This record gives C-alpha cells, structure tokens and sequence, in this order.
C-alpha cells in the first residue's frame, strides 16, 4: 500500500523536522548560557 | 523559640487532642476522654502512604451503655474533626475494652 | 568604662526607637513610586528628610553617651 | 511578495542569535541587573550573591514584567500569522510595535531628542521614530534610572553604617572598624522589614 | 499507513520531552556542575527520557514539529526545566551566603566549605532523584502542549531573594551574634589602655573565635538544610502545579 | 511567633467570634467549634429542628472559605449527631 | 510591631465593625454581627431584631445586598443572614 | 509611622467622612454613613428625618453625585438604603 | 511629607480655592467641591430663593471642567440642597 | 523647608496672582480670580465687574486672548471665562 | 538545642508510647503497661521493606484472666494509634508469661 516515494518524503520530513528541532534547541540554550556568563 | 518544624507539628495535633478531650467531656456518658491521632505526611515521593488513623480512649460514667448510636455519632465527629483520615479508620475503647470501631 | 555602659543602657530604651526610626527610612526609601523616581528634585528632598529624621535620634542617644562621661 | 518559507526561516534563526542581544538592549533586563548590582554592592558582601542567581531572578524578573508587551506580541503577531490570516511582512512589523511602545514608556524625551539629532534625521513624532535610534535612548535612560533607584537603595545602608561608627566612636573605641559590626544590623534590618519585597513592587511596578 | 506520521511523532514524543529533563539538568546543582563533562550529562538526558517515557503521556498531535508553534513548544520546555534548576541552585548559593557571612563577619572561601557540604547533604538526602521525581510529574499535571510559566511563577521565582536573605539571616543569627558580642567585649575590655588597640591584634582573635563559631555552624546546619529543602521543593511543586 | 502559629491563632480568632455569635442562639448554652466539628450544650430541656441545625451549618459554612456544608458535624449534650461528615 | 496578617484581620474586623453600626440604625433591628472571609469571598451576617417582629423577604434583601456591595466579591448569593431564634433568611 | 495599606484605608475613611458632611444638608437626610470597596462597590446607609420617603429623583442625584465623587465604582455599583430596609439601587 | 499625602493635599487646595470662587455668585450661599482622580462633583447650598437655570449651572460645569486638567465635561454631576440633580456623569 | 511639588505649585500660585492684578486694572472690572491647570493645560477665570455693566463680546476675547498668551500651553480655546451674574463666555 | 533528628524520633516515640500505656492503665484489668515500637523503612523492593511493630508488656490486676476480646481490643487500640502497625506485628504477652498476640 506504500510506495519508495512515501518511504523517501517520509524519511526527508523526519530528517527536515530533527534538524530543526535541535538547532532552535541549541540556539535557546547558547543564548542561555549567554546570560549566564555575565558581569554582573 | 527554638522548636523546629517536627516538634512545633506536635504541639499543634496534641493540643487539638486535649481540645477535642475537652468536647467529649460535655457528653453526659463520658467523664474523661483522650485521643491518639497518627498522621503521616503527604510524601509524594513515595507511592504508599500507610494511611492516618484515631484511636479515642474515654473513662465513662459509673453506668450507661451505648448501642450503636452515641459510637457512631462519636466517631462521625472526631472523624470530620480532623483533615482527611476517614471515618472508618477511629478505633473507640472504653473501660470495660469491650471492641466499639474498627481501623 | 561607664561611658559604654550608660550607652548600652540608653541602647535598651532609646536604641528601640532607633531602630524604628531606621525602619522607617528603609521602608520608605524602597517603596518609590515612578513620579518619584523621574523626578530628582523629589529624591533630593526624601533624601534630606531621611538624614534629618535620624539626627534627632541620634542625637539623643550621643547626648546620653556624652551627659554620663562628664559625669 | 510575501517572504518564502525558505527565508522567513532564515530571518527566524538570525534572531535567535541576536537573542541575548535582545534582552539586555530591549527589555527589562538591564534596568534590573543594575539596581541588584548596587544592592549587592550597598551591602557589605562583595560576592556572596554570586554572578548566577542575580542573573538568573532578573531574567524571571523580566519575564514577569514583559508578560503584558509578550503577550501582546502572541495576540497580535503570532496568533494571524499562526492561523495564515497575515503574511510574514505585516507579522513583523505587527511584532515590532509593542516593542517600540514598552520602549517608549520607558524613556525621556531629552534622550530620543539627543539621539534623533545624532542620526541627522527628520521626524515630528516620536511614535514613528526607527527603533535603530529608539535603543540607544530607551539604554541611556533605563541607566540613568537604576542610578537613581540604587542611589535610593543606597542611602538606608549609608545610614546604618554612619549611625554605628558613631555610636562606637562616641563610646571610645576608635579601635573598632565599623563594617563588622555594621553588618549583621543591616542584613537583620533587611529581613525584618522584607527589604526584597518592597524592592520587587518598586522595580516591578516601575515600568507600568 | 503513510509513514510521515510514525517517526514524527516519536521525534515529538522524544525531544520535548528530552528538553525540559535537559534542561533542568543543565541548570542543576549536580548534574549541571563544571566537573562533569557535556556528554556525560548528555548521555544521562538521554538515557533517563527513554527509561521514563511510559510515564510521559502522549504529546498532542495537533503541533507540527516544522512550524511557529512547535518552535514555541521547545521554548516553553526549556523555561520550565530551568525553573526547577534555578531552585536547586538558590539552595546551594544561600549556604553559600551562609559560609561567607560567618567569613565576613569572621575578620575573613569559606562559602567553598559550605556549598561543597551542602552538595553532599543534596547527594546523601537522594535531592537529585526528587528533582528527577518531581520533571517526571511535571509531565503528567503540567503536559507539554497546553501549559507554560504563567506570570505569577516568574514573580514568585523573582522573590526568591529574599528568601536567601532571610534564610541566611535565620541560620546565622545566634553565631553572628555570638561574633558581635565577644568582640565588643575584645573592644570595651581593652578599651581601657589605647596603647594596645586591636587592628592586626583584633584580626588574630576575630578570627580565631570566628572559625570556632563555625565549629558550632557545622553542628546544627542540617536542621536548617531540612526545612529549607522543604521550602524550596513546595515551590516547585507550585511551578509545575502538582 | 512566625507563619503556622498565626495562622493557627487566626483559626482560634474565627473559633472564638463564631462561638460568641452563635451563643444568641435561645436554645444553645454554650458553642465550641473545632476547625469543622461543632460541639453545643443546650438548654436544659428541648431538641433542635432540622431547620435550626439547617440554619446553623449553612452560616457555619458561609463563615469559613472552605467546610462545604455537607462537611459539617453537629453534636449536643444528649451526643445525638445532627449532620454527617 | 503588627505583621501583615494582623493588620488584614484588624482591617476586616475594622470594616465589620462599621458596618454593624451602620446596621444599628435600622428600624426593625436591634443589634448585629458581621463576619467576612476574604482569600471566593464569604460573608455571615447575624442579627437580634427588636422585642417581635419577622423581617420580610425585601427587609432581609436590602440587608444582603447592602452586605454585598460593602465588601469587594462576594456576590450577592454568597452570604447567609441568620438570627438568635435559628430561623434561615438566605442561601450560600 | 505611616503604613502603606493604613494610609490608603485612611484615604477612604477621609473620603466617606466628607460625603457624609455633604449629604448632611439635605432636607429628607439626617444622617449618612458610606461603606467604599477599591477593587469599585459603595454601600450606603442612611438615616433620614422623622417621617418621608426619598423620591426617585433625589436618590439617582445623590447616587451619580457619589460614582462621580470617586473615581471607578460606576453608577449602578452602589446600593442605597435607609433605616427601615427599602432598596434604591441594585448592586 | 508622603506622596499619596501631597497629591491629596494640592486636590483639597484646589477643590477650596474652587468652592471660594464659586461662592461670588449671587445664586449660591455655600459650595463644596469633591474630585474624583477623572470626575467632579459639586454639592451647593444656595440662596434663600431662586432657582439655578441650565444656562447658570452649564457655567459652573464648564469653569470646573476647565480648572482641572481632563474630566471632560460630560462627567460632573450637581446637586443643591434639596438636592435636585443639574448634570449627568 | 521646601520640596519639588510644592515649589511648582507656588509658581503657579505667583502666576495666578500676577494674572489678577493685571486683570484689576480693567475699567469694568473690579475684582478677578485665575485658576491655572498645567500638566493639555487649561484655565478659568472668575470676575466681579462693577455695580453693574456687562463685558461685550471684545472685552471677553481680549480678556481670554490675554489669559492664553500668558501661559504656555492652553490655547485661547481651553479657557472658562465666568462672571459674578455666571454668564458663561467661552467653551472648554 | 543541637539534638540529631534521630533522638527528635525516639524522643516522640517516648512521648507517644506513655501516652499510649496510660491510655492502657485506666482498662480495669490492666494496672500497668510498657510499651515498645518498631519504626519502618518503606523499600519498594519486597527483600528489603520491614514495616513497623509493636510490643506491649500488660501487668494485670492481681487476678483475672484476658479474653480473647480483650486482647483484640488492646490490638486494635494499638495498631490505630501508631501510622502502619498493622495488627498482624503485635506481640502481647502478661505478668505469668502467657501468650496473647504474635508478631
């Protein structure tokens, strides 16, 4: 009932969707640990 | 000054003790009455909570006897006296120790 | 030696409006208001206020310390 | 005309760099940071607070105190542009004037005047200003401001100090050094009256 | 079924939920400490999500993760793992506050002595598989979709100030007092001859009694840590409303 | 005195005024109310109607924020019970 | 000196007791107790009326809603008004 | 000294006191006591002359002249009343 | 002095010098002005007869309305002593 | 003895009182009162003329054009010109 | 000042245990009683939980002997007034030795 093509979309979405995820996560916490580090 | 946390619980929840002591002594059956409370903590870190519990022992008149009523009434105040520990968790003992409530 | 006694003495009495006095001026010099704040004349003025209310007990506690040392 | 998915995703990572940036030039955060550093300071502990916490309530601080402008942002930008009802242009821009609103309640006019004549530009509103001269004014004030808070802040612990050096010098003992006596008088003074409190409502509640 | 739906889903279900636990971590007194290396906390993220992901109920669907709002998802993950950790590490810098007020006024690092104490009162007492406990329930009564740090949890987490202020104060009051009081008697026994003075002279003493006083700090601190780990747990449990 | 133990006086606060009102009440001699469990020594003789012991948990329950009505017991010198809990 | 919870309860009681003697002038009764429970805000209203008399359903009314609007919340159906005799005026 | 929450509460009392004096010159009034909630509520009690009953017309004028003595607590938010019970306002 | 305490100190200052102005009309014996900070209200004992007329007590609204800075017009409410209502609010 | 506010007031104190006895040496009046409020600013003026006589449309907008010049702010259309008879002769 | 949370506990033990034998000494069979308990430890792991007990010593009156009512009834009073304790850990014995209640 599935084709290589749902398979291929499948697997682009997913990798599409992780990376974004994890950059924006890695993007907060270096702005995080910005803030931390700080002259107060 | 100088009681911590713990101790200060206690001094709360035996004065209550004497207080509710003191509301069965108005009753004309009991002459002198003491209550044993047992109230664990919430602890919502463990799953299971042994459960609080009352056991009430009253010194009565000369005579008297109570059938089913003045027990039950007895056990539905103290259990609604204190937060939480349901009214089937009171045990009630008198002189004589003849078995007045389960818990 | 009787100097810092007589001071701790007045330190019984005296030093508890003390230190109703400096309760004051730090309850009143935290709680600003924003006209208060963007306004520096208005700061000026509390901040005169608060120095003269302390000098008059202050200056009853000193007064006892230098009454007993002549004594 | 509307930006594509490719580059509204671009301008959207390019943001969260300048995140950190955001935070101490355009919100709340530097204002705080100050007036806790003069009560750190005021104090005679040097570091004994630490880096860390102090850091870390004024970014609770500020979250607490941009919760109506962030919230207005949500409503008004990100709700159409979430559901599709506006394109990206007008979300940012959308976006952008609550911003440039909390920005000027929080600042002078002798500064944006200082400012607009600086860029050599030609306005007659300070509603229509750009927010590249907006910053540096809404900074230069918030600095100005938590002087003037920790300059208040100040004067209760000055006061302590100077009662107790000279109760000790008109005892006698010029031996003494005021600080270590003075100490446990100001912490005890700063508790009993909840000294944090009423500097949370003052600092809070000073942007309205 | 098509196939887009499966792995986004486990992703979604995974990383949200990975975050806030990381997060948390990262801002922890132990875990998020310098000692430990990055993958090392790395590695335990990911390990305690997968071990307490039956318990973790499932994420709404509704929520693309390659959209605005899963964008603000994993925003809101992380500001409720900070929120914990934060807590844990106003613990630790109060005793702290402890040490260096006992220093200070002890004509004087010694904050060292007491934040490594109080580290080990946080491992001996099991405070790190509470913190663990208490992200994993707030998955349950906080979940991940609807629900965030409204206002009043930032104003309430913004007063801890002077919760340390207060609690440093408690636990150092009759020391501090002990400290004043043997000094001004130092000073008024002395007083007599101006010749001796104290300066260097006071420096020696001060600190003699000082570090004795500590001495006695050290005997009764734990009391102190147990009400105030009270304290600071109700609070959380107040941020991840449980 | 700090937290717990205000509280618990502001509790005996409510005790005392709540007991002094109902002792206007023409049949009750005496009140004692535990924060609730409620405990009354009448007159000499009589036995309250429902709609005293009505009127009584409903103004019990409108003095405490909390104590939902139903919560209430009532107690008297003879230890009849009038509501459950 | 006097803490925060203090002064709130003095200032309820405070505001109890004004309002029983603005209750005081009333015709029909002669003498009331005002309770209040501020955090849904509660209110207990007890009064003793002159030597007869029932008051009627506006009387009691009047007295409830005057109540209501005095103290902050506490909407008009959240106060119960009672007497010595025992006989219930009002729900809650 | 001067409490925060004593001198606001001081601020209402000043403010009731004041309107009492004002409604003292009214022919049909004796006698008025206001009871003021800042969130606003009002609740006001009066004592009039020995017989009459106050119209209409002279309970609204009195009611909009206190909504707009104090600020907020629109005009509907007050509830007037008089010795023998008769509402003039719904609150 | 305290804040709250000035600000309700220059209202009472302008509410008297408002009263004392108001008192040169023939019409009127004895006014008291109350502010509301924005509203006004202005409760007058008057003569021994006649009556204010629209135009009389639209003046007196106006003047008020125009000493203090906003509380546009439409919101003073007067009264006199028999207290007969002269302005919506 | 002096403050922010306070000096502020007696400013425009000063300015009220110039402003009337620049406005006594009118033939038709006799006795002038000025009311200021600067922050949109506004004023109001009340006059007692002579025994009797009534002030034309050009007395009053020279009066009220004298008023608004002399202040900052509040333009010659925000200003209440009233008289002992309480003939109103300008909006605001 | 300065006690261990442990002696905290044991101090509270004391106190809950007099009460308990004084509870026990207005029974008209009973003269004396001592009391003794046993604290839990709440492991999830089945090996290693104890759960918590109690031992009662009773001196009788001179003669009389207990029935078995009576025992329950001091059982029970027992086990409601201290959290867990569940009546099956109760050891209760008398002045000549005799058997009453197992542990």
């Amino acid at each position: 009932d599935v084709s290589l093509s749902d398979v291929m979309i499948a697997r682009n979405k997913s990798s599409v969707a992780f990376d974004a995820t994890v950059q924006i996560r890695n993007k907060l916490v270096e702005a995080y640990k910005d803030l931390m580090n700080m002259p107060v | 000054f100088g009681v911590s946390q713990r101790l200060e619980q206690e001094r709360l929840k035996l004065s209550r003790e004497r207080q509710l002591a003191q509301a069965i002594e108005e009753m004309k059956q009991v002459r002198k009455a003491r209550v044993l409370l047992a109230l664990p903590k919430h602890s919502v870190f463990v799953r299971h909570n042994q459960e609080a519990s009352a056991s009430v022992f009253l010194t009565l008149s000369t005579g008297t006897n109570l059938k089913q009523q003045e027990v039950d009434s007895i056990v539905d105040m103290v259990a609604s006296a204190v937060p939480g520990m349901k009214t089937s968790r009171i045990t009630v003992t008198d002189q004589h120790g003849r078995l007045l409530s389960s818990g | 030696a009787s100097v810092l006694i007589v001071g701790a003495i007045s330190l019984m009495w005296f030093g508890e409006a003390l230190a109703r006095s400096l309760f004051s001026i730090m309850s009143r010099l935290f709680d600003l208001q924003r006209e208060e704040i963007f306004d520096t004349a208005k700061l000026f003025d509390i901040a005169l206020g608060a120095m003269t209310d302390l000098l008059f007990p202050l200056f009853l506690v000193l007064a006892t310390l230098f009454t007993a040392a002549m004594i | 005309e509307d930006y594509s998915v490719t580059l509204q995703i671009l301008a959207l990572m390019t943001m969260l760099g300048f995140l950190p940036a955001m935070v101490i030039l355009m919100t709340s955060f530097t204002r705080i940071v100050v007036v806790m550093s003069i009560l750190r300071q005021a104090m005679g502990l040097q570091q004994t607070p630490s880096n860390q916490v102090i850091i870390g309530i004024a970014l609770f601080l500020t979250f607490f105190v941009m919760s109506p402008v962030l919230n207005e942002i949500n409503d008004k930008a990100v709700q159409p542009y979430l559901n599709e009802q506006v394109t990206a242009r007008e979300a940012f821009d959308a976006a952008q004037a609550p911003m440039k609103a909390f920005m000027l309640k929080q600042t002078r006019i002798k500064d944006l005047e200082t400012f607009v004549t600086m860029s050599g530009e030609q306005v007659d509103n300070p509603e229509d200003v750009s927010m590249a001269v907006l910053i540096p004014a809404f900074i230069t004030s918030e600095l100005k401001t938590a002087f003037q808070i920790g300059f208040m802040l100040f004067l209760p612990f000055l006061i302590i100090d100077l009662v107790v050096a000279s109760v000790l010098m008109a005892m006698g003992m010029m031996m003494l050094s005021p600080m270590i006596v003075s100490l446990p008088f100001k912490l005890m003074l700063f508790v009993l009256v909840d000294g944090w409190n009423l500097i949370l409502s003052t600092l809070a509640g000073s942007f309205a | 079924e098509y196939p887009t739906s499966v792995v986004l889903d486990w992703i979604a279900n995974y990383f949200w939920p990975y975050v806030r636990i990381s997060s948390m971590l990262m801002v922890m007194t132990v875990t998020g400490a310098r000692f430990v290396s990055p993958r090392i906390r790395l590695y335990l993220g990911l390990a305690i999500t997968f071990a307490v992901m039956p318990a973790i109920p499932a994420v709404p669907q509704d929520i693309e993760l390659l959209s605005f709002r899963g964008f603000m998802t994993i925003a809101e993950q992380m500001i409720i793992g900070i929120a914990m950790g934060m807590v844990t590490q106003f613990m630790i810098q109060t005793f702290v506050l402890l040490g260096q007020i006992l220093g200070m006024q002890s004509s004087l690092l010694l904050g060292q002595l007491f934040m490594f104490l109080t580290t080990m009162f946080f491992l001996a007492t099991d405070g790190h598989l509470k913190m663990l406990q208490l992200v994993v329930f707030s998955f349950k009564t906080l979940p991940i979709g609807s629900g965030s740090l409204n206002a009043v949890d930032f104003r309430e987490m913004a007063g801890w100030l002077g919760i340390m202020f207060q609690t440093a104060l408690s636990m150092s009051l009759s020391g501090i007092i002990a400290l004043l009081t043997i000094n001004l008697s130092f000073g008024v026994m002395t007083r007599a001859a101006p010749q001796l003075n104290i300066f260097s002279l006071g420096f020696a003493f001060a600190l003699m009694v000082g570090l004795l006083l500590c001495w006695y700090i050290l005997a009764g601190l734990y009391s102190h840590y147990e009400m105030f780990w009270t304290v600071g747990e109700a609070q959380i449990c107040r941020l991840i409303r449980l």
